[PDB]
């Protein structure tokens, strides 16, 4: 597309109990990280790497409109499997989804958003390395990935 | 003769004289890289 | 190449042009903030991307016991005879057979390729 | 001089109880927080949930100044404790346990797009023109 | 017991660090959870290996993996991991005598 | 599984809260297992040997018991806490 | 001047404080009495181009704790307190971070093992029952 190939390749997230995926940056907005620098700090640990910074540009533009945590939570709640009757209930549902359903192994406590942002950023960071070719793709057959 | 081969591109003068003067180059740059056939 | 962040809301700064002065300006979005651009390059991509692997190589790899070690390539920085050699083995290269050497002397993470 | 070999030793005191609790306030380095302009500030519990188990809201210089939100550290220090040493005239260090750890980040102030407004932009999210212009119209 | 020991040693919790410090340090993962970062990965692995071999805090079935290139230490304690006994070799010699 | 997982599963289960307004709570704490037992027609328990299970087409199963504590509140500033040991 | 106002006087004086990470046993011993007004002495030794921090445990308390400093330029830390009379104040700004480590290495794990075992007491396990419940 004209503008489709200009921004590049954008990253989305398929969170549980959501019918349709959401932009990755939106999930960071919901977790409480609003500014781009705060979000990118959890994804790119070395700002001196121009290659990594470009990979996240299309993702930032996709979620440019959403600029507040409550706005982001409503967007996540709006796409929930059981959309809320009102906007306030949508935010509560989205908060519950991220609180327990998203990355539960990281934590389920009400104050684990920071830990979930780091791991989610690590998931994005790992994806960028695969996209950049810096790290080899995981092997399903590798038996240390099995239980 | 120069060790580096270069090709400078700029938008038409008539349009300069609607989408975006900056983003449009990226659309052209991406479009020319793949869609254009040499 | 340089990525700039707003000084008010710590958001991304995108390039913008002021017709009044005809000088590149990095203007924050949703922040009515502007900055004086100096690089003059807003976007650059290298299709060949001949990015040096030595920059990517981490000196800690010299502690890997699974890497081969050669005494025939002494370190230039310190002269340590022992060195640990390996291949990049990273995608986008299409030809990964050259060896990169890392000095095994502690505190000397010198990296070189022959 | 004496500073080249100065040795200082002070007594450590641990009062059983204090009227005021001690907690850590953390600011990110990139925030460039400066207290010179902090003429006035307000710290209170949030009202979004609508108390002791809710986030803390920090406001500086009223609405004009920057606003920060503090969140309790989810990770508990079951195997760790934190103490702060404060200089006193008696010359003996005093250590107070950290009741809580709070992380504060700045909150940007501007005409942020509302939830209803974001719905319209969702139509053009895939295809949008002149990202700068979207804020100007609002 | 692994997390308690890691906190005692020079491992900084994720909450109590600035993101600028994560670049040089190695991420510490326990059962897939990024517990924190550590500035001396080599010494930690030697200490972690020593404890497991002495069976002090780390049980025999706990596997510690250091990805030197990726600057990551992965500690796995969950079930379902297939392992086998191997003789330890130090300085090109068997510890079995 | 028997020594840890079963007990953890019972412990991790949320307490049962019921409202009528009298309020009822059920909390399960301790798990007990008896040796594999078989009950005769008369109802007399007896240890079940694996060969007898094989011969008589029985299931080699051990009875499972759980200590249940029940607390009831009847908005009368009184609380009654009754525990059923080895349910 | 209001209830929510923060007494930022401590920030004005630029008072410096030290953040120290210590294990539980050291604090647990302090928590034992916690009212004698004394738990030990903090000794700091400085040389021409090196500084070392160490702490000594009180003899009565027992019946060496070397300290390692950490960089504080990567994060700015401040200390504030909330008064019971609803009067918040800022004690000061953290200027240095330190951590406490155990002098012993082998027998120290023995104390840790006891703590791990002690914290395992609430860990309930299924109990074999000799006689079927009747
Ligand atoms: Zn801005
Ligand atoms: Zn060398």
């Amino acid at each position: 597309g004209a503008k489709k190939s200009a921004i590049g390749q954008r990253i989305v997230a398929t969170l549980p109990y959501i019918k349709q995926e959401v932009p990755i940056i939106i999930v960071f907005r919901a977790l409480g990280f609003v500014s781009d620098r705060d979000i990118l700090e959890h994804i790119i640990y070395d700002f001196e790497d121009p290659e990594m910074m470009e990979m996240v540009k299309p993702s930032l533009d996709e979620a440019f409109v959403i600029q507040e945590q409550n706005v982001a939570l409503n967007f996540i709640g709006s796409r929930g499997a059981k959309p809320g009757v009102t906007k306030e209930k949508r935010i509560k549902y989205a908060k519950e989804v991220l609180q327990k359903e998203m990355l539960p192994h990281v934590g389920v406590s009400d104050f684990c958003e920071t830990k979930k942002a780091y791991f989610l950023g690590y998931m994005v960071h790992r994806l960028l390395l695969a996209a950049l070719g810096r790290r080899e793709l995981d092997d399903r057959d590798h038996y240390g990935n099995k239980r | 003769n120069a060790e580096k081969l270069v090709l400078r591109i700029r938008i038409m003068n008539s349009d300069e004289n609607k989408m975006d003067d900056d983003v449009f180059l990226r659309c052209i740059e991406s479009n020319m890289l793949t869609d254009m056939t040499l | 190449v340089g990525i700039r962040f707003c000084q008010e809301c710590n958001n991304m700064l995108y390039p913008k042009e002021d017709k009044e002065n005809r000088i590149l300006l990095y203007a924050c979005r949703n922040c009515d903030y502007q900055q004086e651009a100096d690089n003059s390059c807003i976007y650059v991509n290298k299709i060949t991307h001949e990015v040096d692997e030595l920059t990517q190589i981490i000196a800690d790899v010299s502690q890997d016991p699974t890497l081969p070690r050669t005494e025939d390539h002494p370190c230039q920085k310190c002269g340590h005879k022992e060195a640990v050699f390996f291949q990049s083995h990273s995608a986008r290269a299409e030809d990964a057979m050259r060896l990169y050497y890392v000095c095994t002397a502690p505190h000397c993470g010198h990296r070189w390729t022959e | 001089g004496p500073s080249s070999q100065n040795v200082t030793e002070y007594v450590v005191r641990v009062p059983k109880n204090t009227t005021k609790k001690y907690n850590i306030m953390a600011f990110n380095a990139a925030d460039k927080v400066n207290f010179a302009t902090w003429n006035q500030a307000r710290l209170e519990r949030d009202l979004s949930n609508k108390p002791e188990d809710q986030p803390w809201l920090l406001r500086v210089n009223g609405k004009s100044g920057r606003k920060f939100k503090g969140i309790k550290k989810g990770g508990v220090t079951e195997n760790t404790s934190y103490y702060i040493f404060t200089q006193c005239p008696d010359g003996a260090f005093e250590a107070f346990p950290v009741h809580n750890w709070y992380n504060f980040t700045p909150l940007a102030r501007h005409r942020t797009l509302t939830a209803e407004e974001a719905e319209e932009e969702w139509e053009r999210r895939n295809k949008v023109l002149n990202h700068f212009s979207i804020m100007q119209q609002r | 017991p692994i997390l308690e020991f890691l906190e005692e040693w020079s491992m900084e919790n994720l909450e109590e660090i600035s993101p600028a410090a994560i670049a040089d340090a190695t991420k510490i993962f326990v059962n897939g959870c990024w517990v924190g970062i550590h500035k001396d990965p080599e010494q930690l692995m030697n200490t972690l290996r020593k404890l497991r071999r002495q069976m002090d805090i780390i049980v025999s079935e706990v596997s510690m993996i250091r990805d030197i290139r990726e600057r990551e230490i992965r500690i796995y304690t969950d079930a379902g991991r297939i392992c086998r006994p191997l003789l330890i070799v130090e300085k090109q010699k068997l510890l079995l005598k | 599984f028997i020594q840890m997982s079963v007990q953890r599963i019972v412990e991790d289960a949320p307490p049962i809260d019921l409202q009528a307004p009298p309020r009822y709570l059920l909390k399960f704490e301790q798990i007990y297992l008896s040796k594999p037992t078989h009950w005769e027609r008369d109802g007399a328990p007896s240890p079940m040997m694996p060969n007898e299970a094989r011969l008589r087409n029985l299931t080699y199963s051990a009875p499972l018991y759980v200590d249940i504590t029940k607390t009831v509140i009847k908005e009368g500033e009184e609380q009654l806490q009754t525990q059923h040991q080895k349910t | 001047a209001e209830r929510g106002e923060l007494d930022l006087t401590g920030a004005k004086q630029n008072t410096g404080v030290w953040l120290v990470k210590v294990p539980k046993y050291l604090s647990q011993q302090w928590a034992k009495a916690s009212g004698r007004g004394e738990v030990g002495k903090l000794r700091i030794a400085k040389t021409q181009g090196r500084t070392e921090v160490s702490f000594t445990l009180n003899e009565d308390l027992a019946n060496e704790h070397p300290f390692v400093l950490q960089s504080v330029g990567g994060q700015t830390l401040t200390v504030f307190t909330e008064s019971s009379s609803d009067k918040l104040s800022l004690e000061g700004i953290v200027v240095q971070r330190a951590e406490c480590r155990p002098a012993a290495s082998e027998n120290y794990m023995r104390l840790k093992r006891l703590q791990i075992e002690e914290s395992s007491k609430p860990v309930r396990l299924s109990q074999q029952l000799d006689k079927v419940v009747t």
